[PDB]
C-alpha cells in the first residue's frame, strides 16, 4: 500500500513546470529558490530528489502556481 | 517480411465488450470485426477496433457476409476524426480457427496488402499470452494443392504506452507483484519459466500422437527441426565445462562474500545510531 | 549413425568404409565441409574428426519410436527439477 | 427533486476511449458524446463513449455537427444494440475540472432535451497510476441563486465524502454546478484478462545475460565501491561531534556514503544470485 | 454576400493570441524548455504531430 | 408504404456471354435492373437495390445500399465469367436478407439464372422445406438460354409457394433473343 | 546480519503522536482557502 503512494505523488510535475535555482537550505527538507521572475521564495520540497545532486547554484524546476521544489 | 505485433490493451477490451452485445444470441456467433492501426519501422502496431454484422448458418458454410457499407462509413469517420489512424487488418474472437478465416482474409486484402488476422480470447485461462496472430503466405509448391495457403503465426505481445498505463494500473487494483528485487524474477521466469518449458515440451507430444494411428500426412517438413533439436542438444559434461563452470562458481560467490561482509557492518553502525538514541534519552527526559 | 556422445570417427574407419585410401580422405572432408553438408572439425595427428553437425535426412515410422521414448523420460527432468523450485521457494512467493 | 447520491456507474472502456481522445490532440480542447444507458431518478449508467471531430484550430468547444451524429447514431445501431446519449465531455488539458464560460452554454443546450445529461470533464495529464483526473458536473438553475435556496436536499450521507478542490471552488462551484460522487464498473470478465497479459516476461530469466561481461560488470561496481567504503571510512570517523541533527542540513552539498554504500550491495546481490542460480538450473533440464 | 464576409467574423473572433517564446534545449523526446520573450524560463511539452 | 427489401441477384455466369440479344446480355439485364430498381425507389423510398452474384464465388460486387452508383460502375467490364453455383445460391440469397436493417420487410428476391443448372433437385427441395420454415417468396425469372421447360425450377417454386403460399410464380424464358424489356413487363405491371 | 536486526528494534519507543497538521493552523488554512474562494 505504500508503494501505491510512492508513485502518487510524482502527478505534481507533470507538464507546465518553470525554472528557479538553488540558493541554500533552511533544515532538511525545507529550501530557498530564486525564480526567474526575479523574486525569491521559501519553498518545500519533494522527497524523491537526492539531496547530493543539489548547489553548485543548481537550475530547479518549480510548481507554477504553489512554488515548490519539484 | 513482419517482425512483430503490437496490441494495446484498448482493442482488447474493444472485442469483449462487443462479445457481451452478442452474447444473446445464446446458439453460435462469432465475432468478427475490423482491425484499425498503424505499421511503422517494420513492427505492427494496434491501436482500434469496431465488429461489423456477421451471420452463419452452419449447413453449407462457406456463405459468409460484410456489410460493406457499415465498412466504408465508420472508417470514414474514424479516418475523418483520425488521419493519423488507418486499417491494419482485421480479427475474428477466434476459439478454435474457423472454416470461413481463409477468404474472410481474401475478401478484404484490397485494403491492407498485408492484411494481418488476430485470434482473441473470450474465456481466459492458461499460462501464457492468450492473443494469437497469424500471416498470409501461399505457395506453388511441394505436394498438396496447385493452389496451396495456409497462415503462419507471427509472435505477438501485448504492448504498452505512457497514455494508457495510467488507466491499465488504474483498473486492476487486485494484486501487482513489483519491487523487483532478488524474486520478482523468481515467479516470473523461474517458477513460471520452467513451466513455460512445460508446454512447450508438451505441445511436441501432441504432435507425436500420430505414430501409427493418428491423422494420415505424416511428417515431410516437420521433422528436420526435430532431428535438430536433439542433435544441438547441448554439451555433456566431461570437458572443462566442469572446470570453467568451478572457475566462475569461484569468481561469482566472492562478490557475494565480500558484499554479504559489508551489510553486517552496515547494520552494526545502525545499531549504534539506535544507542545512541536510547541510553542518551532516558536521563534527558525520564 | 554414432549417438551424440561422441560422434567422432578416425580416418581408418573411412579408409574402411569407403575403401579409399588415406592421402585423399583428407581432400574429401574439405569438400564436405565447402559444399555444407556437414560441419565439424578436421585432427591429422590423431588421425580423427570432431563431427559436430550432420544435414537432417527422413525417417520412418520406427525413428520417431526413438524419438518418442528420447523425448519422454525428458518430460519428467522438468518435472522433477522445477518440483524443487515451487516447494523450497514457496514461501517467498504465495 | 435530487438527493444528491447520484451515484454515476460508469464503465470500463469508455475511460480508456476519454484518455486516449485527450491525450493524443491534447493542448486543443477535445470533446465527445456519451452514449449509455439511461436507469432511474437515483443513478446513471454509461457504457459506449465515441469521439466527435473537431472544427477548426482553436482551443474551444465549438459546436456539434448533427450530420455527423445521427449518422452515427444509427451506424452502431444497425450493427449492435440501441443505447440512447445520456450525456456529453470535453478535456481541460492541464487545469483540473471546471465548467468555463464557454463550457456551461454547450451545456445548456443539453439539459434542454433531457434533465440529465452528465457534464464530464477529464485530464489526461494529472493522472498517473491512482488517479484518472475525473468529477462530471450537472448545472444548477440561477433562478435558485436569487432565491438564495440551498439545492439537493440531502438526504444521505453520500455526497459530502469528496472535497472540491480550492481551483474548482473559484470557478462556478458551487454556485452554478454540483460535484457527484462516481466508481467504476469492474467484472472478471474484463479484470482477469487485462492482469494475465500486460507483463508477462517470456524467456529472458532462462538466460545467462553476456556472460563474459556479468563477471566484468561485477568489477565495474566493485572498484568504485572500495573508495565509497573510504568515505564510510571518513564519516563515521567525524563523529562525536556537532549534534547529528546538524549532520543533516549540512550535507546536502556532497554525497554520503552511509546511504550510497548499502546501494550497491542490493545491486550487487540481484545481479548476481539471479544469474548463479539460472546457471544451475539450465545444466540439470538441458541433459 | 453581405452577410457572407459579416459571417467571417462571427467566427474569426475566437482565435487566441500565443505567446512567442525560444526553445534552449531539449531534455527528453517531450521535455522541452523554453524563454519566453517576456521573461522566466519554462519547461514545456509539445504536440505530437510538430 | 409497404415493407420490402428489393433484392436482385445477377448473373454473372459464363453462358450469358454472347452476342445473341441485340446490344448484349449483360447490357440488356442490366438496363432491365435499372428500370425495376427506379420501379421499387419511386414506389416506396425505403426499398435499396443492391446485387448479388450466384456464381462460384458468391461475390457481393456491391453493398447493398440506396446508391446504384456504385452499382452502375461495376456492371462495365463486370467479367461474367464463372461456373454457375446455385446450390449455395439459395443460402447466399437468404443469409443476406437476415443482415438486413429491418426483418419487418417483406422477404422478396429476383434470381436470374441463364445457364445450365447441374444441382440436385433433392438438395433444393430440403432447401424448399428449408425455406418453408423460413416464409420467403422468391419470384424467379428465367433469362438467356437453360435446360428448357426448365428444369428442377418448377419443383422449386412450387416446393416453395407451398403450405398456403401461393403467391409466387416461375417466369420462364423464351428461347429466341427478342428485346428483354417486355420479356420483364408481366412482373412489373403484377405479381 | 538478522541478528543485527533482531537486537536493534527495542529502542524504538515513545513515538509520542504523529501530528497530522493541527487544529488551529489547519481551521486557519481553511478559512484563508475560503478567503481566496471569495475573491
Ligand atoms: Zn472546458
Amino acid at each position: 500500500e505504500f508503494l501505491h503512494a510512492q508513485e502518487e505523488v510524482k502527478r505534481i510535475q507533470s507538464i507546465p513546470l518553470v525554472i528557479g535555482q538553488f540558493l541554500e537550505a533552511v533544515d532538511q527538507n525545507t529550501a530557498i529558490v530564486g525564480s526567474t521572475t526575479g523574486s525569491n521564495y521559501y519553498v518545500r520540497i519533494l522527497s524523491t530528489i537526492d539531496r547530493e545532486l543539489l548547489k553548485p547554484n543548481a537550475s530547479v524546476a518549480l510548481h507554477k502556481h504553489s512554488n515548490a521544489l519539484v | 517480411a513482419v517482425q512483430k505485433v503490437v496490441v494495446h490493451p484498448l482493442v482488447l477490451l474493444s472485442v469483449v465488450d462487443h462479445f457481451n452485445r452478442i452474447g444473446k444470441v445464446g446458439n453460435q456467433k462469432r465475432v468478427v470485426g475490423v482491425l484499425l492501426g498503424s505499421w511503422q519501422k517494420k513492427v505492427l502496431d494496434v491501436s482500434n477496433s469496431f465488429a461489423v454484422p456477421f451471420d452463419e448458418d452452419d449447413k453449407d458454410d462457406s456463405v459468409w457476409f460484410l456489410d460493406h457499407d457499415y465498412l466504408e462509413n465508420m472508417y470514414g469517420m474514424f479516418k475523418k476524426v483520425n488521419a493519423r489512424e488507418r486499417i491494419v487488418g482485421w480479427y475474428h474472437t477466434g476459439p478454435k480457427l474457423h472454416k470461413n478465416d481463409i477468404a474472410i482474409n481474401e475478401l478484404m486484402k484490397r485494403y491492407c496488402p498485408n492484411s494481418v488476422l488476430v485470434i482473441i480470447d473470450v474465456k481466459p485461462k492458461d499460462l501464457g499470452l492468450p492473443t494469437e496472430a497469424y500471416i498470409s503466405v501461399e505457395e506453388v509448391h511441394d505436394d498438396g494443392t496447385p493452389t496451396s495457403k495456409t497462415f503462419e503465426h507471427v509472435t505477438s505481445e501485448i504492448g504498452a504506452e505512457e497514455a494508457e498505463e495510467v488507466g491499465v494500473e488504474h483498473l486492476l487494483r487486485d494484486i501487482k507483484d513489483t519491487t523487483v528485487g532478488t524474486l520478482s524474477q523468481r515467479i516470473t521466469n523461474q517458477v513460471h519459466g520452467l513451466k513455460g518449458l512445460n508446454s512447450k515440451l508438451l505441445d511436441i507430444r501432441s504432435y507425436l500422437e500420430k505414430v501409427a494411428t493418428g491423422k494420415l500426412p505424416i511428417n515431410h517438413q516437420i521433422i528436420y527441426q526435430l532431428q535438430d533439436v536433439f542433435n544441438l542438444l547441448p554439451d555433456v559434461s566431461l570437458q572443462e565445462f566442469v572446470k570453467a563452470f568451478y572457475l566462475k562458481t569461484n569468481d561469482q560467490m566472492v562478490v557475494v562474500y565480500l558484499a554479504s561482509l559489508i551489510r553486517s557492518v552496515v547494520a552494526l553502525h545502525n545499531l549504534i545510531n539506535n544507542k545512541i538514541a536510547n541510553r542518551d534519552a532516558e536521563k534527558k527526559e525520564g | 549413425t554414432r549417438p551424440a556422445n561422441h560422434r567422432q570417427l578416425t580416418f581408418e574407419e573411412i579408409a574402411k568404409s569407403a575403401k579409399i585410401t588415406v592421402n585423399e580422405v583428407e581432400l574429401l572432408v574439405m569438400k564436405a565441409l565447402s559444399v555444407g553438408l556437414v560441419k565439424g572439425s578436421i585432427d591429422e595427428v590423431d588421425k580423427r574428426v570432431h563431427m559436430t553437425w550432420v544435414q537432417p535426412r527422413v525417417l520412418d515410422l520406427q525413428q520417431i519410436k526413438g524419438m518418442k521414448d528420447r523425448l519422454e523420460f525428458w518430460c519428467t527432468d522438468v518435472k522433477s527439477m522445477e518440483m524443487l523450485v515451487e516447494h523450497q521457494a514457496h514461501d517467498i512467493l504465495t | 427533486a435530487v438527493d444528491t447520491a447520484e451515484q454515476v456507474y460508469i464503465s470500463s472502456l469508455a475511460l480508456l476511449k476519454m484518455l486516449k481522445h485527450g491525450r493524443a490532440g491534447v493542448p486543443m480542447e477535445v470533446m465527445g458524446l456519451m452514449l449509455g444507458e439511461f436507469v432511474d431518478d437515483y443513478t446513471v449508467r454509461v457504457i459506449d463513449v465515441f469521439a466527435m471531430p473537431q472544427s477548426g484550430t482553436g482551443v474551444s468547444v465549438e459546436a456539434v455537427d448533427p450530420v455527423f451524429q445521427a449518422k452515427m447514431l444509427d451506424m452502431l445501431k444497425q450493427t449492435g444494440r440501441p443505447e440512447m446519449v445520456v450525456g456529453w465531455y470535453h478535456s481541460h488539458p492541464g487545469f483540473g475540472c471546471w465548467l468555463s464560460g464557454v463550457d456551461i452554454n454547450t451545456q445548456q443546450s443539453f439539459e434542454a432535451l433531457s434533465e440529465r445529461a452528465v457534464a464530464v470533464v477529464v485530464d489526461p495529464i494529472q493522472s498517473v497510476k491512482g488517479k484518472v483526473v475525473i468529477d462530471a458536473f450537472r448545472l444548477i438553475n440561477a433562478n435558485m441563486m436569487v432565491l438564495g435556496h440551498e439545492p439537493r436536499q440531502t438526504t444521505s450521507n453520500l455526497g459530502h465524502l469528496n472535497k472540491p478542490s480550492i481551483q474548482a471552488l473559484i470557478h462556478g462551484l458551487n454556485r452554478h454546478y454540483y460535484s457527484i460522487t462516481i466508481n467504476y464498473r469492474k467484472n472478471e470478465l474484463e479484470q482477469k484478462m487485462l492482469l494475465n497479459l500486460h507483463k508477462k516476461s517470456w524467456m529472458e530469466g532462462l538466460t545467462l545475460q553476456d556472460y563474459s561481461e556479468h563477471c566484468k560488470h561485477n568489477e565495474s561496481v566493485v572498484k568504485e565501491m572500495l573508495e565509497l567504503a573510504k568515505n564510510y571510512n571518513k564519516a563515521v570517523e567525524e563523529e562525536d561531534k556537532m549534534t547529528p541533527e546538524q549532520l543533516a542540513i549540512k550535507n546536502v552539498g556532497k554525497q554520503d556514503p552511509k546511504r550510497h554504500l548499502e546501494e550497491h550491495v542490493d545491486v550487487l546481490m540481484t545481479s548476481n544470485i539471479v544469474q548463479c542460480l539460472a546457471a544451475m538450473l539450465d545444466t540439470v533440464v538441458f541433459k | 454576400k453581405q452577410y457572407e464576409k459579416s459571417e467571417n467574423d462571427l467566427k474569426a473572433l475566437q482565435s487566441v493570441g500565443q505567446i512567442v517564446g525560444e526553445v534552449l534545449k531539449q531534455l527528453t523526446e517531450e521535455k522541452f524548455i523554453v524563454k519566453a520573450t517576456n521573461g522566466p524560463r519554462y519547461v514545456v511539452g509539445c504536440r505530437r504531430q510538430l | 408504404m409497404v415493407l420490402e427489401s428489393t433484392m436482385v441477384c445477377v448473373d454473372n455466369s459464363e453462358y450469358m456471354r454472347n452476342g445473341d440479344f441485340l446490344p448484349t446480355r449483360l447490357q440488356a439485364q442490366q438496363d432491365a435492373v435499372n428500370i425495376v430498381c427506379h420501379s421499387k425507389t419511386r414506389s416506396n423510398p425505403e426499398n435499396n437495390v443492391g446485387l448479388i452474384t450466384l456464381a462460384n464465388d458468391c461475390e457481393v460486387l456491391t453493398t447493398l445500399t440506396p446508391d446504384t452508383g456504385r452499382i452502375l460502375s461495376k456492371l462495365h467490364t463486370v467479367q461474367p465469367k464463372g461456373k454457375i453455383t446455385f446450390c449455395t445460391g439459395i443460402r447466399v440469397a437468404h443469409l443476406a436478407l437476415k443482415h438486413r436493417q429491418g426483418k419487418n420487410h417483406k422477404m422478396r428476391i429476383i434470381a436470374f439464372v441463364g445457364s445450365p443448372v447441374e444441382d440436385n433437385e433433392k438438395d433444393l427441395v430440403k432447401l424448399a422445406k428449408r425455406l418453408k420454415k423460413e416464409k420467403v417468396n422468391v419470384d424467379i425469372i428465367n433469362f438467356g438460354e437453360e435446360e428448357v421447360n426448365t428444369e428442377k425450377l418448377t419443383a422449386f417454386v412450387n416446393t416453395l409457394n407451398g403450405k398456403d403460399g401461393t403467391g409466387s410464380h416461375l417466369v420462364t424464358v423464351p428461347p429466341g433473343p427478342s428485346l428483354a424489356d417486355a420479356l420483364i413487363s408481366s412482373p412489373i405491371l403484377a405479381g | 546480519h538478522n541478528m543485527s536486526v533482531k537486537a536493534m528494534r527495542f529502542p524504538p519507543k515513545s513515538y509520542n503522536k504523529d501530528l497530522e497538521s493541527a487544529e488551529e493552523r489547519r481551521e486557519r488554512e481553511q478559512q484563508d482557502l475560503e478567503f481566496a474562494k471569495e475573491m
